[PDB]
């Protein structure tokens, strides 16, 4: 599955529910320590709807367990993210992913 | 992210210079074997948390 | 009817006669001791000194020099025309096959000591220089002539597999670059293993920009972009940031 | 380490510059997926930071500028440039307000107020741009799904980019004005070339507004447009970019002139037709409308021609507009004088070395001197449409720009699917059969012919040939002018029509037949070499067995009946028109046929060949035996070949009145035809 | 009586045929005189002629069309 | 073997011959009619 | 002119017009420069191209006339006039050297005789005109199209005759 560790605590009461839209800031790097993506570089928060297979499984499962304003770290195994095919030219096959996620706003 | 660490250092070998360095730069306390630092979640030494 | 010919053609014919005789003698001498380990032999036709072939190769290298880039337009055009004519004559008489055969004969030995095991210590001091000069003369012969470069379309593996060799790597790389530049059609037969071999050469021999130029030359064919090549290069070079 | 340290580490600098060159190389010519992949190795912040760094070495500065341009802006600029040679103006209230000169009449001097180039309202149709936002956490799509949509292009904020470009260009101009000893990048060329290239690309793509254009114009020459850049001392590389900018502004001037002419045309027609209606109501009218409009305008000579009933005020309006158009072009301080003086001074000062600079500057000078000829040559492209059709036109354009994007790419299955879908979409549009002149002006039949030529030049993709053939036949079936335009490729079409398969569906022979059919003028213009080629194909077909039938396990036959029928029907179309025969083509065909008897098949052979009746009876017997048959059946094909041949020979016969006149040629031809086929065979059949 | 856009198209073609072609220009002599100055190494007209000669002398199997050459040759001939 | 051939062979090297008189001194003299000669192939160095 | 290799088109027409423009009146300096350049270069492409251009000039065609009538006869008359005017201006002024050079090129590897080519074209044109008259002999009146065709054919014949006269006006005995 996915492992979640808390960096900065959040509200602790509000959680993402069905039909809502999450606005997050994230940064993703490989297990070796090499960065491959960051939404703060583009200076625009990422927005996605939960339950509509818009993103990979691990990102959604990690974001489902976080409260409003929380900042945490997520780890995803290869069978959850891109499997054995990877992302051509970006992610090699059989890679474990590490994300640093902050939840900003809901809907 | 903002950097902030606190700890102890040794006079003989701890010498950070602005700019480049080990890893991806930004060397502070705990990025060699001459300093020992803390930041709230990790113990840093030898450029390893 | 009797027609007079220019002196340039007669000079070329005489040089061809002498060079063909000498290189046939050298090939026979090389084939003499194939597979018979001993301390004596005749690498040349009748155990001639090996300095003669070196001098002949250097003279041939000097013969095929391209014109200076600082000359006038018309003079440069005339010099290029003469060089093309001379290259066509030499190719037609059949020196390319002779050079290829010499390279094939010499390729079976991996080091100077291994060659001296069959030709003696007295003849092993010129092996590396002869190989380098042979690659240089091949590159000089095929440069700028697409008709000559078209001969390599069916023997690409024979050229690619020799990039591992560490005696004359630069000459092989230059020959491959010339072949790729002159004849874009060969871009349609490149496969994955050749690209991986080139990338492995880059990994093994250090950071060299000639390999980057060679890789760049494999993407566009006279105005159309050849995707596969681009996709394979991106997939095999980029993701592993090493 | 710090990247600026590459100022003294030359090997690393060379390696990194060649690495950037490779980055550009792997993205060239529509590699949008590779661009999306590359957007993770060199992100947006790095590019925006490197655009402003003043301490970078020159090669790295140029490489980063080129990398930004190639990753983000190349494809849209290429498409927009490819579709800038045509003017389409919709008849809208915004169009009516366009005038050659600004409305202010307070200045009545010679120059009046010319107006700034590229500033104002334009209504020519141009499709917008499309981009996608990069993201590397999106779910993987359907693996292996064919016919997937195009990859679009990575996105980047444009307003901040153009503001940054303007600021950098102003900074560079100020820096160069002071004659500093440390130019950015180490030299003037490295300081100036990338910024000018970026500015030119952004200008061509159409991003800047009126204020930005005014600022750029003021930077070019402060005195003319209400230290200057044109009057500095520069090498050739900067002068090339300067020429590009001047070319863009001249193109804008020409477009403005065309739009003003169209607006005046609309207003004048609206005024004139009501007067014509009133004049007819008060009371020549049998002439076609083109002749009417020609007659109504016949007063250029300045005399009151009674042949035209136009009142005084309409003529006054037309004459005033003509005078304004003449004085706008300078035939009777400004951009033209500035460009001419600058080019002449540049040529005088030094001996130019690069051919491209010479060509560009002399093209600019020629454009500047002959103002009216350029407008005269540009008019045959302009076109006007009703405002209700606009939404229909744009889509068609977005289809056309699709095909042109796939002609510079190596061919594949997904490319085949996209081509077929685009051609079908173009065929399904309705305006395609409402404005044929516009379709001819856009020259899309040339593009389809280019696609077909590329494909044909053991074929790999058989479906595209059928698609192009059917599209071209449909295009030919529309109007006479389209038929005449397609008629000029007949030699090539017949050259490539000799394929041995034929049964792929539609074939270029069908295109040729559609090009020639039922057109008297086009039929009379046919050359004899094409007929000879067709006859040679027919003889070759009649001498050899069918390959595909043999490959399917069919009984061996000494000739190919299923093949020659197509050539026979093409000849039949070539000979017979609108129920009457053309004597020349019939005589040529008969004379060509009689000299190659093997075209007639085994039946009409003189060396032991049995007559038509015997072979028809044999074919009838064959059709009763499944063993000698076996989709295509042997007896039916054998019957059809001879039926078509007899039909063609009957259509080649002369007319009755020629026989009545007693001309020898008709009697000779009829005697030959009678000698070929006996009457008893026809009666028995 | 007729759709407006068609009427505009016929008006455009008729105006092009009747009024624009009737006008005359005499810029050839002025252009040649301006290009022959060399005031303050060949003059610009010399460079143009040399460029066209260089284009002509190149070795190629066929002579491709060049509209710049045709226009400038027409100008020189009319001068 | 010896052949008659046309075409581009008219500009190749294998179509060149050299004439050698039997005289040694003044061998560059103009050829007399009926004078004995030898003909040599330049590229192969053989006499017909 | 030498680079066209005998292919008709717009470029050769523009070149011929420019040559006629700069050779008008019989300019001796232009003739001297052209002759010096031609004798220096020793190239054979020029006269081969001229001969190829001459061999493709058209004449009156009767079958095409009938085809058009049932509903292009001489479409390239201006090019023919330009070519023969260029040759005449080349020989203009009783320039003996250029006349002799046009008859025979001494220093080249091969030679071409332009006078005989002009005579051959004249023969073809005369035969075409005779066929046209034979066609129109029986009719009582002549329609406008025949009149215009006759006019353009005779306009070409005038220039051919003038070119021959300028060839032999030396007197150049050869």
């Amino acid at each position: 599955g996915v492992e979640i560790e808390t960096i900065s605590p959040g509200d602790g009461r509000t959680f993402p529910k069905k039909g809502q839209t999450c606005v997050v800031h994230y940064t993703g790097m490989l297990q070796n320590g090499k960065k491959f993506d960051s939404s703060r570089d583009r200076n625009k928060p990422f927005k996605f709807r939960i339950g509509k297979q818009e993103v990979i499984k691990g990102f959604e499962e990690g974001a489902a367990q976080m409260s409003l304003g929380q900042r945490a770290k997520l780890t995803c195994t290869p069978d959850v993210a891109y499997g054995a095919t990877g992302h051509p030219g970006v992610i090699p096959p059989n890679a474990t992913l590490i994300f640093d996620v902050e939840l900003l706003n809901l809907e | 992210a903002t950097h902030l660490r606190v700890g102890w250092a040794l006079t003989e070998g701890y010498s950070p210079y602005p700019g480049g360095g080990e890893g991806w730069g930004g060397n502070g306390v705990g990025d060699d074997l001459y300093s020992y630092g803390f930041d709230g979640l990790h113990l840093w030494t030898g450029h390893v948390p | 009817s009797l027609t007079r010919c220019q002196q340039e053609e007669s000079q070329a014919a005489r040089m061809i006669y002498s060079t063909a005789g000498l290189y046939n003698h050298f090939i026979k001498g090389l084939d003499s001791f194939s597979g018979k380990p001993r301390g004596s032999g005749a690498p040349a036709g009748t155990a001639l000194p090996l300095e003669g072939v070196i001098l002949s190769l250097q003279d041939l290298i000097g013969y095929f020099e391209p014109p200076s880039e600082e000359l006038q337009h018309e003079e440069k055009q005339s010099k290029l025309r003469s060089l093309r004519n001379r290259q066509s004559l030499f190719q037609e008489e059949g020196m390319l096959s002779l050079v290829l055969n010499c390279i094939d004969r010499l390729n079976v030995y991996t080091t100077a000591a291994h060659f001296a095991e069959f030709a003696g210590e007295e003849a092993a001091e010129s092996w590396k220089e002869i190989v380098n000069l042979l690659y240089e003369i091949l590159a000089s012969l095929i440069r700028g002539n697409r008709a000559n470069c078209a001969l390599f379309s069916n023997n690409l593996d024979w050229l690619v597999s020799k990039l591992d060799r560490l005696e004359a790597s630069s000459g092989i790389l230059e020959v491959l670059y010339c072949v790729l530049i002159e004849s874009p059609e060969v871009l349609n037969i490149i496969q994955e293993n050749h690209i991986k071999s080139i990338i492995s050469l880059l990994d093994k021999h250090g950071r060299n920009h000639k390999v980057l130029d060679v890789l760049c030359s494999l993407c566009v064919c006279n105005g159309v972009a050849v995707c596969s090549n681009q996709d394979l290069i991106t997939e095999n070079l980029l993701p592993g940031r090493e | 380490m710090d990247i600026l340290e590459l100022s003294e580490r030359l090997d690393l600098q060379q390696f990194h510059s060649h690495t950037l060159r490779l980055y550009r190389a792997v993205c060239a010519l529509g590699n949008n997926r590779v661009a999306h992949a590359l957007c993770s190795h060199v992100d947006q912040a790095q590019l925006l930071h490197a655009l402003e760094d003043a301490h970078l070495p020159g090669p790295l500065r140029a490489g980063y500028y080129d990398l930004l341009i190639s990753i983000h802006l190349e494809s849209a600029c290429r498409s927009r440039r490819s579709m800038l040679s045509e003017y389409i103006v919709p008849l809208t209230p915004e169009t009516r307000a366009i005038t050659l000169f600004p409305p202010g009449k307070r200045t009545e001097n010679g120059p009046r107020r010319h107006g700034l180039p590229g500033v104002g309202v334009t209504t020519s149709l141009r499709p917008p741009h499309h981009f996608s936002a990069p993201c590397f956490v999106a779910a993987l799509p359907a693996v292996g799904a064919a016919e997937a949509p195009a990859r679009l292009s990575p996105s980047i904020p444009l307003e901040a980019l153009r503001d940054k470009a303007l600021r950098m260009l102003g900074e560079a101009v100020r820096d160069g004005g002071q004659h500093a000893r440390d130019p950015v990048g180490g030299s003037v060329e490295f300081q100036f070339v990338p910024v000018l290239k970026l500015v030119s690309t952004l200008l061509v793509m159409g991003i800047f507004g009126d204020e930005d254009v005014k600022q750029i114009l003021k930077m070019i020459e402060p005195e003319v447009f209400t230290e200057g850049l044109l009057q500095m001392k520069l090498p050739e590389s900067v002068k090339l970019q300067m020429c590009n900018l001047l070319e863009y502004f001249c193109d804008q001037e020409l477009q403005h002139r065309v739009e003003s002419l169209a607006a005046f045309a609309e207003r004048y027609v609206d005024k004139l037709q009501a007067n014509q209606r009133d004049r007819y109501g008060i009371l020549e009218f049998r002439s076609p409308p083109q002749e009417q409009i020609n007659m109504l305008l016949h007063f250029k000579d300045g005399e009151d021609e009674e042949d035209c009933p136009l009142p005084d005020e309409i003529r006054q309006d037309l004459l005033e507009f003509h005078q304004d158009l003449l004085t706008h072009c300078g035939i009777q301080q400004s951009l033209q004088e500035l460009v001419s003086h600058t080019v002449v001074r540049w040529a005088q000062e030094d001996f130019v070395q690069s051919p491209e600079l010479v060509r560009a500057m002399f093209s600019l000078l020629h454009r500047q001197y002959d103002g009216l000829g350029e407008l005269l040559r540009a008019l045959p492209r302009a076109y006007t449409i009703s405002p209700s059709s606009v939404e229909d036109t744009m889509s068609l354009l977005e289809c056309l720009g699709q095909i042109r994007s796939l002609l510079i790419v190596q061919m594949g299955p997904q490319e085949e699917n996209l081509m077929i879908q685009s051609i079908g979409n173009i065929m399904n549009n309705k305006v395609f059969y409402q404005h044929p002149n516009l379709m001819r002006a856009l020259g899309m039949h040339e593009t389809v012919m280019e696609v077909m030529v590329n494909v044909l030049g053991e074929i790999r993709f058989p479906k595209m040939v059928t698609s192009c053939c059917r599209f071209l036949c449909y295009f030919c079936r529309i109007s006479r002018q389209n038929q005449r335009s397609m008629f000029d490729h007949l030699s090539y079409l017949l050259e490539n029509s000799g394929i041995g398969l034929g049964m792929q569906g539609s074939t270029p022979l069908d295109v040729a037949a559609a090009s020639v059919i039922d057109n008297n003028e086009l039929a009379l213009a046919l050359q004899e070499q094409d007929l000879e080629k067709v006859v040679s194909y027919l003889a070759g077909c009649g001498l050899q067995s069918c390959p595909m039938l043999l490959a399917k396990g069919y009984p061996d036959i000494g000739w190919n009946p299923c093949g020659g029928e197509r050539y026979l029907d093409f000849l039949r179309f070539a000979v017979f028109v609108n129920g009457e025969s053309v004597e020349e083509n019939a005589n040529v065909v008969v004379r060509l046929l009689i000299r190659k008897p093997e075209c007639f098949g085994p039946a009409l052979r003189g060396e032991g060949g049995s007559g038509l009746l015997a072979t028809i009876e044999e074919a009838i017997r064959i059709s009763e035996d499944p063993a000698r048959d076996g989709r295509v059946h042997l007896g039916h094909a054998i019957m059809s070949f001879y039926a078509a041949l007899i039909d063609l020979l009957g259509r080649c016969a002369p007319e009755m009145h020629l026989i009545q006149a007693g001309k020898g040629e008709a009697l000779r031809i009829r005697a030959i035809l009678r000698s070929l086929v006996p009457l008893d065979d026809l009666v028995g059949i | 009586n007729l759709p407006t856009h068609r009427a505009c198209n016929m008006f455009l073609e008729s105006y092009k045929a009747a009024w624009i072609l009737t006008e005359d220009h005499s810029f050839e002599d002025r252009m040649i005189d301006d290009l022959s100055k060399a005031g303050e190494k060949p003059d610009p007209l010399h460079q143009l002629v040399l460029h066209f000669s260089r284009t002509a002398l190149t070795e190629k199997s066929k002579l491709d069309e060049d509209y710049l050459y045709m226009a400038y040759a027409d100008i020189m001939a009319k001068s | 073997l010896v052949y008659y051939e046309g075409g581009s062979v008219c500009t190749h090297a294998r179509s060149l011959w050299r004439l050698e008189p039997l005289r040694i001194s003044w061998s560059g003299s103009h050829l007399r009619w009926g004078q004995p000669l030898r003909i040599r192939h330049v590229t192969t160095g053989r006499y017909l | 002119i030498s680079a066209c290799k005998g292919e008709t088109g717009a470029m050769v027409s523009s070149t011929l017009k420019l040559g006629i423009s700069i050779l008008n009146g019989g300019n001796a300096d232009v003739q001297q420069k052209m002759l010096d350049y031609l004798k220096d270069k020793k190239e054979v492409g020029f006269f081969q191209s001229i001969q190829a251009l001459m061999q493709t000039c058209s004449v009156l065609d009767l079958n095409a006339f009938e085809r058009q009538n049932k509903a292009k006869v001489m479409a390239d008359d201006e090019f023919t006039q330009d070519l023969f005017r260029f040759l005449q201006l080349l020989c203009e002024g009783h320039n003996n050297d250029f006349q002799n050079y046009l008859r025979t090129q001494t220093g080249n590897t091969t030679t071409i005789n332009i006078i005989i080519c002009t005579v051959d074209y004249l023969l073809r044109l005369q035969e075409s005109i005779s066929d046209f008259y034979w066609y129109y002999s029986g009719k009582d009146v002549i329609e406008e199209q025949g009149k215009r065709n006759f006019s353009k054919a005779m306009s070409v014949a005038k220039q051919v005759f003038n070119s021959l006269t300028e060839y032999i006006q030396g007197p150049c005995t050869g």
